[PDB]
This record gives C-alpha cells, structure tokens and sequence, in this order.
C-alpha cells in the first residue's frame, strides 16, 4: 500500500463510490437503459433497467480491478461513464506497477533518527552511553538544553544504559537496539570496518586532542609551528585518511534486487483472510433475511 | 568539514597572557558557555522546511490531475443524460398527439424503481 | 458447481476474465476481494521482473584499474616483491595507491 | 522508467560528488584563504576542484 | 500523461477514430456479419448487426 501515498488510496476509494453512484443516477434518468432483459418476445412489459445499486458498485469495482464486469452499458450517457472510469483505471493500475517497479530496484533505507534532537523524542531506542569515561562528565554538567532531558533517561534505568566499555557496547548495539554517545574519532574508526553501524547526527562537543607538554617549556611554541605546518600541506589529513580508511564499504549493489517473499507482501494474505470471513457473516446474515421473508410469507417463522 | 583551522583569542608577541586565557577559555568550552552563546547569535528563524522528502512515492502532486479528468468526465455524463432524455421526449411528442407536458410524465415514469 | 468454482478461482487470478460473474452480495465480496488479490500479485510480478532485468543491466564487468578499486569483493593479486609492486609502492596518483592499500 | 530515473539521482552531499558535476559551476571567494587551501592541496580530489 | 510524448497521444486518439470508423464500414459491407439476432425462433428475416 506503500507505492501510492494513502491520500490517493482514500481518493480512489471515494471515487469508486463516487462514479459508481452517479452511474446509477445517469442510467435511471436515461431512456436507452430502459430496455428488455427478455428479448425473445418484443416485450412482455418486462422492460427493466439492469443497474441496481448492487450492480452499480459492481461496474465500479469490476472495472477498477481489470477483470471486467457483466453489465457493459448501452446508452451513450452510460458510455461516457464507461469511457472515463476505464481510463481512470489504466493510470492508477499503471502507476502501481510503475512505482512498485521503482521501489524494488532502487531502495534507500531511511533512518528514523537524524540528529540528537530527533532521537530525543522516541524513548523506545534505549540510548545509553559509556559509563565513567569522558562522555558522562559532559551530560552530568549539562544544564543547557535537550541533553539535560537525556540525563533523566540514563539516571532512571542504570546498569542497562551504562555499558562499562566501548567494545562491549559495540557487541551490544550489534544485537540489541542501541544508540551510542561516544567519541567521534572512534565512531569514524568503527564505521569503516563494521559496516552496519553508521554515524547519525553530528558534532555536539569539540574538545580536540593535542600533544602534551610539561609545565613550562619552549617546545610548545615550536610544536604549534609544526602542527599548523602539517594542517596546511594536508599531511595531517593524508595521514588521517591513511589509518582510518581500512576496508571501506561501497555497499550500493541493490542485492539481486529482491526475491519477493512474505516479508514484503503478506497483507494480501491478511486482507484475503479478513475478506472471506466477512462474507461468511453476510451469508448467514442474508440467510436469516430469507427466513425473515418466510416468516411473513406462509405462516411460520423460526421452525 | 574539509579544514580544521579554528579561531582564537589572540595574544601579543610572546607574552604570558595566553596562559591565563587558555586555562580560562577551557572552562567556558567544557561547561556550557560556547553552546549557550553560539545558539544566541547563530539562531535564526528556526525555519522548518520541506517535510524533508516524499521522493517519487506518488501522491496528489503528480497523478492528481486524473481526478480533474474524472470530475470532467462525469460532468459530460450529466449534460448528455439530459440530452438523451430530450431526444426521446421530442420523438414521443411527435408520435401520439401531445406536447412537452408528457416529457415531465416521462420523468414521472422513470423516477420509479426497478420495473 | 465445484467444476466452475475453480474457473472463477483461476480466471480471476489470470486476468483473462471469467464465466460466472456472481450476482448477489454474499458472493460480491469474495468475488471482489479475490480481484484485489490478483492485481497486487500480478503487479508485484511485472513490477519485480522489471526489477531484476534492470539490476543486472546496471552492473558490468570491470574494465579499468579504478573500477577494480571500488570492488573490495574481488581481491587483487599480483606477483610479489617484483617490478609490478615497485610501480605501485611509489605511485602518488592515489588511484593506484588505493590498489596498494 | 521515469520514477526509477529521478530516484537514482540525488542532490550533492560532499565535495567529491560536486567534482563529478561539471554542470553546477563551483564559485568561491577570490584570492583569499579559501583558494589558498585549494591551490596547494595534493589530495587530488580538491585539485580537481581547483581545475 | 508524460511517458508518451504529445505526438503519440494525438495519434492514438486519431487511431481510435481511425479504427472505429473502418470497422464500421467493413462490418456492414461483409456478408457474414449480417445475421438475425433471434435464433430462439430461427429463420425470421430480422437481420441486424451489433455494429
Ligand atoms: C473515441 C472518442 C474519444 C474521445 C476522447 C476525448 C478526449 C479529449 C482530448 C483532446 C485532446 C486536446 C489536447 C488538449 C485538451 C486538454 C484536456 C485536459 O487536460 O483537461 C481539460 C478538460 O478536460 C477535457 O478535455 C474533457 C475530458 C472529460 C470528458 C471526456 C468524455 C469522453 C466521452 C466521449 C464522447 C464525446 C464527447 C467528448 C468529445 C471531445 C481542461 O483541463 P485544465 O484546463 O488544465 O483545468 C485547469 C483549469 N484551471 C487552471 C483554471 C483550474
Ligand atoms: C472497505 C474499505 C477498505 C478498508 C477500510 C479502511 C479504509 C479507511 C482508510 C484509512 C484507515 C485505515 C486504518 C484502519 C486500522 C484498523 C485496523 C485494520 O483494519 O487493519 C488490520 C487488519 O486489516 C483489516 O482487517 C481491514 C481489511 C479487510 C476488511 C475490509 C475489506 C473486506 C471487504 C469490505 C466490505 C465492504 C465493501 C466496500 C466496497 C468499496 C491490520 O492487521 P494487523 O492485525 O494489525 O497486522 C499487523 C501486523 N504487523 C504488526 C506486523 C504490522
Ligand atoms: C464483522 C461482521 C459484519 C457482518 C455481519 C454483521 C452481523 C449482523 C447479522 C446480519 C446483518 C447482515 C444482513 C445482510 C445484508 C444484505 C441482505 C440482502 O442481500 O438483501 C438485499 C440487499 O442486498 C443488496 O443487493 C444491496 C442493495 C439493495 C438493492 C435495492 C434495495 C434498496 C436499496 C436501498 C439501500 C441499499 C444500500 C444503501 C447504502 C448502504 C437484497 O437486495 P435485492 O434487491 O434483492 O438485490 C437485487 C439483485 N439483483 C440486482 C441481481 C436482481
Ligand atoms: C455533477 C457532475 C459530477 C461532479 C462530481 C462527480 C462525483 C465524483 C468526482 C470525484 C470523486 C473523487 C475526487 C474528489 C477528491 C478531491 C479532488 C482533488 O483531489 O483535487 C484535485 C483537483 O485539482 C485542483 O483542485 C485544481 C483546480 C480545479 C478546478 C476545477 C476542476 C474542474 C475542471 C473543469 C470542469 C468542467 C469540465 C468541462 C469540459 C468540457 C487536485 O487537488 P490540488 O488543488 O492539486 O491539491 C490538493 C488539495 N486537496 C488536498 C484538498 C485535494
Ligand atoms: C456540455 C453539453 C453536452 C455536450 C453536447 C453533446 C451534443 C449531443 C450529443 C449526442 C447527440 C445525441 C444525444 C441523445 C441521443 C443518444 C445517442 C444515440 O442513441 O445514438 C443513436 C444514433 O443517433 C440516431 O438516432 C440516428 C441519427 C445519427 C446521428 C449522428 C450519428 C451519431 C454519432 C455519435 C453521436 C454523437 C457523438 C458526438 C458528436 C460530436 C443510436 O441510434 P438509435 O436510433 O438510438 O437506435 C434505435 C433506437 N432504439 C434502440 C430504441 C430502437
Ligand atoms: C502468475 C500467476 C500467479 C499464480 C500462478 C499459478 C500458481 C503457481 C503454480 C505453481 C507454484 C510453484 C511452487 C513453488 C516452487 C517455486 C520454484 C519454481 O520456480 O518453479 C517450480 C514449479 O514450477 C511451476 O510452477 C510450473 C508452473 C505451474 C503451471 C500450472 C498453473 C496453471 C493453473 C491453472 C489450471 C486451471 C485449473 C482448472 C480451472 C477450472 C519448479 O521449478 P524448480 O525445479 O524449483 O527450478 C529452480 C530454479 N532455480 C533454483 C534457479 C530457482
Ligand atoms: C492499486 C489498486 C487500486 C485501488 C484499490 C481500491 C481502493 C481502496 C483500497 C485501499 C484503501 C486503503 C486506504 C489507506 C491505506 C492503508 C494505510 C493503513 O494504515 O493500512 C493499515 C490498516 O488498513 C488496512 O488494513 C486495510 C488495507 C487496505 C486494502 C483494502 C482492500 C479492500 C478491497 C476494496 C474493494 C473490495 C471489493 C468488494 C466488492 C463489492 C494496515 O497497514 P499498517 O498496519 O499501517 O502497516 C504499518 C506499516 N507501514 C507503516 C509502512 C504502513
Ligand atoms: C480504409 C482505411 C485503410 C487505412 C486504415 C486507416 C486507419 C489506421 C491508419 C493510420 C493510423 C493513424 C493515421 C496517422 C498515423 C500513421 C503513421 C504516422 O504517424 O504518420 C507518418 C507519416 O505518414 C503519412 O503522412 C501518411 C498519411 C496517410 C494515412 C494512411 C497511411 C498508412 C497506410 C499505408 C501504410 C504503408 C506502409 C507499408 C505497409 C507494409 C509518420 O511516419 P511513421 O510511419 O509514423 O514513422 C516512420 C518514419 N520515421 C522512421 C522516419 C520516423
Ligand atoms: C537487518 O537489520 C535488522 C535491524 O533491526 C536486524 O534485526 C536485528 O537482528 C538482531 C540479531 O542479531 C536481533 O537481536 C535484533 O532484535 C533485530 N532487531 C530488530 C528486530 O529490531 C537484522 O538482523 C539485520 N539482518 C541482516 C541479515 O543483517
Ligand atoms: C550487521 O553487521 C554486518 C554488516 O552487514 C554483518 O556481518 C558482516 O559482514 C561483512 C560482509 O558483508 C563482513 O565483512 C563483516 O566482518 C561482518 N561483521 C560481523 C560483525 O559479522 C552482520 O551479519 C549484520 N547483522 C547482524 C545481526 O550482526
Ligand atoms: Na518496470
Ligand atoms: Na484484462
Ligand atoms: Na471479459
Ligand atoms: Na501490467
């Protein structure tokens, strides 16, 4: 039901009752649809328009689903209904086969979360952080914003969102549904060799690393003339490209696009199961209606 | 971020004024202060936009014009439903004796149910 | 009859039509839902056999040295420590340095 | 064949994707700190942007 | 109405009226498509077409 954006599924359904009920109005008002269902004689005054309101839906649904119907009208005022409702079908059914061809061969996996703010609204994701590192000292002193509300999450459910190290949680996020708050240098390192774990969001903090130096030294005036020298020639970037590269994952292959199983479409074994049970109930429901008529016909009602 | 230059509180030709600031500016960097002020002048309208993408998932914006031609295809059914009703009424008035008063009687006949 | 009930069971699934055309409400829903079971299956078949034959047409065998650099599945192979790796270890073209990686 | 063509295309998201777009012309501030990084780069992705 | 150009849609509708009229000519002209629609009482000389 995905490839047509359910505004259209509600408009077509309200047009399958729309053009259907107008075709009931046009037929009974037109003279040519008053013909005989018994053409063996000239007439037995049995001249009767075929289009009942049950048959009015039947040319509606029967033409929308390409199978046809039994009526196939005769009057020119009921051909123009039959000439446009058919052309209403060959675009809706030929955009359904168009989009569902274009959603199986080219798929783009949309993430439900894109930042630290869109992640904040959904408490079903079980955020977590690395307990007693450098990250927990940021959210403990956080009296800023949204991130203060995320502190109320972690203090409520400790020993389950406070993984004792980096490596144990990467095993945890690979199994469970989890979303780290850790260093964006290690996240750039994990996502290149373990390609199931991408970096959503961006920068929240900027500490920045740096070469250490004892208290008072003439080194640091010549260290910074060497580090800033390496930023400008790109040597500090080409070494950064060299170590964090690893394997790399050009994951675009589309994967034989899809051998389509129950996992994609299984609702048409549900709407089939929830359709036939609805007709068993109306079978008994009109079976009592004939008994309701037979209650009034001879003398007897329930026996 | 292609480059990683970074701004800085400047300090004159070699002087210990860098040492009282590099201490004191890291207290503003770690607590909240360089995010409370960065979101005080780089705020903007806070403009929400695009609901980001529908992206070829056809809605009313593309194939919605067939509901124009389905609306236009039923207007030409009603105006011809008068035309068939006027065509036999002009024919039947020629047949027996009588005028357009029986054309309303033809509406009085065809307003009935399944006969 | 049961001989004709397969006929609406087969003919409605293959879109060629039928011969029965049910005439009352308790057989209009089964006659109606089964039509919607066809138009999803047959348009998840035409809309998926298109999606095989445009996937294995977008793919193509490697034709150059930069295309093989984007193929981490196919492992490179070379003669070891010879004149071939001599060109690759001192290259600064950075397309062949990716092949050295 | 329309709705799988305008789904394969996507707006540019990086600096190497814009290097493959010779239709969209680059633009920069002239002779300043921005072109200073681009004229001495040996990354050869940004040297293509300098070209 | 985009995946066919406005030269095809102008010709398809002009091929619809081009085959609706020619099939109207041939069906009247042909001898076999004359038939009585009343086989319930056959041999009636009430020959009519569906055309
Ligand atoms: C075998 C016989 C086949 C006949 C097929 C005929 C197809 C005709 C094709 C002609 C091609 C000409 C090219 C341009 C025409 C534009 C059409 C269009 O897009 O919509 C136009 C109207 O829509 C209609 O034209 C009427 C269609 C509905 C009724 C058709 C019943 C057919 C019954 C057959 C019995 C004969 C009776 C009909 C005789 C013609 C106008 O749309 P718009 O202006 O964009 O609306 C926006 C206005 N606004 C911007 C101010 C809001
Ligand atoms: C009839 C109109 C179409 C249906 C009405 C809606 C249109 C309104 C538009 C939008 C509103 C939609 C929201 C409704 C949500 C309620 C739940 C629901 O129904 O879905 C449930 C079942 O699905 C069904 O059972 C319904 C379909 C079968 C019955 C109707 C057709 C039968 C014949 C019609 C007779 C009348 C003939 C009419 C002729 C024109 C979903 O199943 P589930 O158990 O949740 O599985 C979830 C599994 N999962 C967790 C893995 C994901
Ligand atoms: C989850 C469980 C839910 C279900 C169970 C719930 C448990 C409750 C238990 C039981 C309740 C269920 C009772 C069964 C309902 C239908 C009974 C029936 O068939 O009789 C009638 C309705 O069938 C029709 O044909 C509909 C249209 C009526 C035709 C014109 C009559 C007045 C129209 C105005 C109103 C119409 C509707 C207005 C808009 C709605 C038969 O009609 P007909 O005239 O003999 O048909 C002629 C057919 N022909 C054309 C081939 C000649
Ligand atoms: C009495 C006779 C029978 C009439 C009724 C039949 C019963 C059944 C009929 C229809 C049933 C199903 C359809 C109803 C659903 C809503 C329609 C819709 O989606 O809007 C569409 C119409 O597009 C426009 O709004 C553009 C302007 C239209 C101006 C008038 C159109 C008539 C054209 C000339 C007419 C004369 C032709 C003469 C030719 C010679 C698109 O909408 P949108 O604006 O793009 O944006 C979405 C807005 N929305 C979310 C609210 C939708
Ligand atoms: C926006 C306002 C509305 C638009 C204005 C629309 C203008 C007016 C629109 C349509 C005009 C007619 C409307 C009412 C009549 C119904 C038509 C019909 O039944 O066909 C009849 C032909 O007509 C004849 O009776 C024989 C004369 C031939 C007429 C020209 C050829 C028809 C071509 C196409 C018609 C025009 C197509 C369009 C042309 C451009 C069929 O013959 P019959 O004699 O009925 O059969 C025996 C009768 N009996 C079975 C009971 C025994
Ligand atoms: C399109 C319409 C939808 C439904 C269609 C019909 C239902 C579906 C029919 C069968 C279901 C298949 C079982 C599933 C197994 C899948 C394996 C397979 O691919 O083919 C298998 C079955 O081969 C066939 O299917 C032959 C076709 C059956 C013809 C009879 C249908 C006519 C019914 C009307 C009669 C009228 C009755 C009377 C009426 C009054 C064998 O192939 P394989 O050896 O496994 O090859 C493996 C190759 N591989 C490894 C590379 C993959
Ligand atoms: C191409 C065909 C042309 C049009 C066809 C006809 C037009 C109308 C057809 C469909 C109208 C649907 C309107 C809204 C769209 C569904 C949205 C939804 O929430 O569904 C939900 C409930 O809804 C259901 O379970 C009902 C399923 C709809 C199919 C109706 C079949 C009835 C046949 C009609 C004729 C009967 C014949 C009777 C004869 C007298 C189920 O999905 P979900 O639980 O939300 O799953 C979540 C996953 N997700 C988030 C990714 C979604
Ligand atoms: C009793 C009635 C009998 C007739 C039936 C009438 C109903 C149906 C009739 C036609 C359907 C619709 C009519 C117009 C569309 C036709 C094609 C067209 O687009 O125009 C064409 C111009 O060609 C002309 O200008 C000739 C126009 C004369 C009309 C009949 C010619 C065909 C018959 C004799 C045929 C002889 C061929 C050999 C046969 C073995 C355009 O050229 P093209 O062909 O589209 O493209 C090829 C050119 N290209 C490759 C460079 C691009
Ligand atoms: C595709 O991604 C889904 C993401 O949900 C994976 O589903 C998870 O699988 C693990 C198995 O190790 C379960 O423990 C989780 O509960 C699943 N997540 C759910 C159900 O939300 C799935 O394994 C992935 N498939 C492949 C082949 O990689
Ligand atoms: C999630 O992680 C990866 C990503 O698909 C899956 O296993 C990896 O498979 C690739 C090859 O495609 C190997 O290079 C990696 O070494 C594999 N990593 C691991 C950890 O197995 C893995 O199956 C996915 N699903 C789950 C449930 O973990
Ligand atoms: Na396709
Ligand atoms: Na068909
Ligand atoms: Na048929
Ligand atoms: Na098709």
């Amino acid at each position: 039901l995905n490839p047509l954006s359910p505004d259209i599924w509600m408009y077509v359904l309200l047009a399958c009752l729309g053009v259907s009920c107008v075709l009931f109005v046009i037929a009974r008002f037109s003279p040519y649809e008053w013909y005989n269902p018994h053409p063996c004689n000239p007439d037995s005054d049995v001249v009767e328009n075929n289009f009942t309101l049950l048959n009015s839906f039947w040319f509606g649904v029967g033409a929308l689903m390409q199978q046809g119907s039994e009526l196939m009208p005769k009057a020119l005022s009921t051909r123009i209904v039959g000439g446009i409702w058919w052309f209403f079908t060959l675009i809706i059914i030929s955009s359904y086969t168009a989009n569902l061809a274009a959603f199986l061969t080219v798929e783009r996996m949309e993430s439900p979360i894109d930042s630290a703010d869109d992640l904040a609204k959904q408490t079903k994701i079980e955020y977590g952080a690395v307990e007693d590192g450098a990250t927990m000292t940021f959210f403990k002193k956080s009296k800023i914003s949204t991130y203060d509300k995320m502190w109320a999450f972690m203090s409520s459910r400790r020993q389950s969102v406070l993984v004792k190290s980096n490596e144990e949680g990467i095993q945890r996020v690979l199994t469970s549904d989890y979303a780290f708050l850790m260093e964006s240098t290690t996240i750039e390192f994990v996502t290149q060799r373990n390609c199931n774990l991408t970096q959503i969001g961006g920068l929240i903090d900027s500490k920045g690393y740096g070469v250490g130096t004892p208290m008072g030294s003439p080194y640091r005036d010549k260290i910074t003339i060497a580090i800033l020298q390496l930023q400008e020639e790109g040597k500090l970037h080409m070494m950064k490209e060299k170590w964090w590269r690893g394997n790399g994952c050009p994951e675009e292959e589309s994967k034989e696009a899809s051998a389509l199983g129950v996992q994609n479409i299984g609702g048409i074994f549900i709407v089939l199961a929830a359709g036939l049970v609805l007709s068993v109930f109306v079978a008994v429901g009109e079976f009592l209606y004939k008994s309701k008529k037979n209650a009034q016909l001879e003398k007897r009602s329930f026996c | 971020l292609i480059d990683s230059k970074g701004y800085g509180v400047g300090t004159p030709m070699g002087s210990p004024y860098r040492d009282k600031i590099t201490i004191a500016i890291l207290q503003l960097q770690e607590e909240g202060k360089l995010h409370m002020m960065k979101e005080k002048w780089w705020r903007g309208n806070g403009c929400p936009e695009e609901e980001s993408k529908e992206a070829s998932a056809l809605g009313v914006q593309n194939i919605g014009g067939i509901f124009i031609v389905l609306a236009a295809g039923l207007v030409l059914s009603v105006f011809v439903a008068v035309g068939e009703f006027l065509y036999k009424s002009k024919k039947n008035a020629q047949l027996e004796k009588r005028s357009f008063c029986s054309a309303m009687v033809e509406e009085l006949r065809m307003s009935l149910k399944c006969q």
